[PDB]
């Protein structure tokens, strides 16, 4: 699926029981994205860090939003999608400016990423927060590496996760 | 300083803005305005006008209007909250005086109060109807139940076919109002009279077997019904989770003859089961595609405005709607059911006794899990009452047949004081704030009620 | 023009605060028609 | 050091007060700011009547109501 709102990008969004969408940023950012979690009026469902390569440095965010938890925020909005579009352009917009620059995926990018994912295996760690720059180094072809918030309570609680090959 | 990041709304546009938290809203006003307008004319939408003599006014988004006077911070406006601009209108005007006793009270009254209608009086009219044709039916069961008359039979079914066809008229002919729901009551009240009369025609004396016909035939109406209407669907879902519950029962007392008991304990079984599995089950019925009349919060919604576009919010919103209507209709049925089943288990004159108050006393706190749990208002609610309602229903199955002071005493006080600990618990616990350790602990408290159920549900099968 | 001597309930003022005055006074200093 | 509207919105500060329309009377906040960019962009398009409509019927439960069950 896709959408151009009354705001300043296109967005691809995806949907199978529940609203998917990705934005990609270009060393180390700001960890503080998990306020954006809990907007002005939505609330989504996690925000998930994704970074691929090896060279093919790549670095994402997907973010899951659930229309029925957000019903409250969606009624007052001519869609769902254009909602949903409207808080990743927020998002981006917060992240772009610096060294780094954001946009939404189109869907056909975001395909693009998935297939990019995918190019074709160790625990989840309890403790993360260090991990993450050398967690790259061991030796693969393809590296995986993520880190998911999700909102335990009113704060935000952390898990990460890799695979090789 | 503190800044409040807060998005306001305007002139059906709402834009994040950054704040100075402790300026008085006095200050900052007027540039917001500005602002707005600004941005509203850049988005080629018509800005803000001040209609007549009025004032320029920010709300909070239930509706109460900001201290001027006041900053942000002393009236609890925190960054992520959001705020309503509006232009009030002018309030003042002549306090009008009507010096004659009689004519002030009357056009008071009339001016204040609501009069009969002839919209409420078809509602009275269906109401009382509706009530009529239950004291009916009941009581050609009481007849039945009494007396081994073939007869009561034909007569329940005659008015059950009689106000079933009305029903039928009144809904198709007069569907074009939100005064159909004359036909939603006359048809829940008439598959009462249908499911007594297709109960009565079992022969013999009455039992198992009259009340499994009975509630199999209530419950596959009201089934039906929700596929052929899809309105009113809360408390045919409780009727239907009251059915499913008792036809289980009557089957199991056909074709086994199973002890009361151990089919209490199984009901008991498959109630917390199902709180559990209730949440999911409701969003699978959420999602039948039943018809698409529309309740009154989605009616309401809809008179206010015009997977893309307006279509998606609208199934987004009946679909929520359907939801928390199955989840509230289902948690009701349960409660019913909890408090039925703890009422049938705790005779006090059995030797087993005090096996079930440990039964309750679980099932109390986790219900109290799912009360504090729960979004809905009238879910908590429910499961607040449902809870209390163990308590009540086992206390009075001890004292009434059971003639001791004592047990009198030990019912009645704590028939009193748990309610009152009960309320403690929001009345004096600030805003019942509690440490989310302390909160999960409950919750681990209120669980390890759970895993005890299941050996007593084997101890008292067997 | 005066109609009788005595004393009489005339009003009760409109009073304003001192920010509302100022803030009526940054919208007046906007013009200069 | 950098000049910000009431929103937020920094002053170009290669522009005069005129150009940027900054009239008699407006309010300026002075602030220190580690860095030029600090825009939020982003409109929604929100019905404000039904905004400000639902947000008070689907409401949790408020402990001032469940005093009153409680007390009931």
């Amino acid at each position: 699926d896709h959408q151009r709102r009354f705001g300043h990008d296109v967005v691809g969004i995806r949907e199978y029981q529940g609203q998917l969408v990705a934005v990609v940023t270009v060393w180390l950012p700001v960890e503080a994205v998990a306020a954006r979690l809990r907007q002005f009026d939505v609330r989504l469902d996690a925000i998930d860090i994704v970074s691929v390569g090896t060279d093919e440095h790549h670095t994402w965010l997907v973010l899951r939003m659930d229309p029925q938890r957000n019903v409250a925020a969606v009624a007052a909005r001519d869609s769902v999608a254009a909602t949903l579009a409207a808080a990743t352009e927020r998002l981006a917009h917060d992240l772009n400016g610096r060294r780094w620059t954001a946009r939404p995926l189109t869907s056909s990018e975001i395909d693009d990423m998935d297939a990019t994912v995918l190019a074709g295996w160790v625990s989840p760690r309890d403790i993360t927060s260090e991990t993450l720059e050398r967690l790259w180094l061991p030796d693969t072809e393809a590296t995986a590496v993520t880190v998911r918030l999700r909102p335990r309570h009113g704060g935000v609680e952390v898990s990460a996760w890799v695979r090789y090959h | 300083p503190q800044a409040a990041v807060v998005a306001i709304m305007a002139a059906d546009v709402q834009i994040a803005v950054v704040l100075d938290a402790h300026a008085p809203i006095s200050v900052m006003i007027d540039p917001l305005l500005k602002v707005v307008n600004t941005r509203l004319r850049e988005l080629g939408v018509a800005p803000l006008e001040a209609k007549g003599r009025g004032r320029w006014m920010l709300c909070l988004v239930d509706g109460t209007p900001l201290r001027p006077n006041l900053s942000l911070t002393e009236q609890e406006v925190y960054d992520g909250d959001r705020l309503w601009l509006k232009f009030l209108e002018d309030t003042e005007h002549r306090s009008e005086v009507i010096e004659h006793i009689s004519t002030a009270v009357a056009t008071n009254l009339s001016k204040r109060f609501a009069p009969i209608d002839p919209v409420v009086a078809v509602q009275v009219g269906a109401t009382m109807v509706a009530v009529g044709v239950l004291l009916g039916s009941a009581l050609l069961g009481w007849w039945r139940w009494q007396h081994e008359s073939w007869l009561p039979a034909p007569f329940a079914a005659v008015i059950a076919v009689l106000v079933l066809t009305v029903a039928t008229m009144i809904l198709a002919r007069s569907k074009t109002v939100p005064d159909r729901r004359v036909g939603d009551i006359l048809l829940l009240s008439g598959l009462v009279p249908l499911a007594v009369a297709i109960a009565a025609t079992a022969p013999g004396p009455v039992g198992a077997p009259h009340a499994v016909l009975g509630f199999g035939v209530f419950g596959v109406a009201a089934m039906l019904v929700m596929r052929f209407t899809g309105r009113r669907l809360g408390v045919y879902t409780a009727l239907v989770t009251l059915c499913a519950a008792a036809t289980a029962a009557g089957l199991a007392r056909m074709v086994l003859l199973t002890s009361a008991v151990t089919l209490l304990t199984c009901v008991l079984l498959a109630c917390v089961l199902m709180y559990h599995g209730a949440p999911a089950l409701s969003r699978w019925l959420s999602g039948i595609r039943l018809p698409v009349f529309p309740s009154a919060t989605s009616r309401w919604v809809f008179e206010a405005r015009p997977l893309e576009g307006p279509a998606s919010v609208r199934d987004v919103l009946l679909r929520a709607e359907r939801a928390r209507s199955f989840l509230t209709g289902l948690l009701v049925g349960l409660g019913v059911l909890t408090v039925v089943c703890l009422a049938g288990l705790c005779d006090p004159h059995a030797g087993r006794r005090w096996l079930p108050l440990l039964l309750a006393a679980f099932t109390f706190g986790f219900l109290i899990l799912r009360g504090r749990s729960y979004v809905d208002r009238w879910q908590a609610i429910t499961l607040a009452a449902t809870a209390v309602l163990i308590i009540a229903a086992v206390a009075v199955r001890y004292v009434l047949v059971s003639g001791s002071p004592a047990v009198l005493s030990a019912g009645v006080a704590v028939l009193v004081l748990l309610p009152a600990a009960g309320l403690t618990a929001a009345a004096v616990v600030p805003n019942t704030i509690y440490s989310p350790l302390f909160r999960k602990i409950v919750e681990w408290i209120e669980y390890l009620c759970l895993m005890p159920i299941f050996p007593l549900a084997l101890w008292l099968m067997n | 023009m005066v109609i009788d001597d005595n004393a009489w309930f005339f009003a009760l003022a409109d009073q304003m605060s001192e920010a509302d005055a100022e803030q009526f006074a940054h919208q007046m200093a906007h013009w200069r028609l």
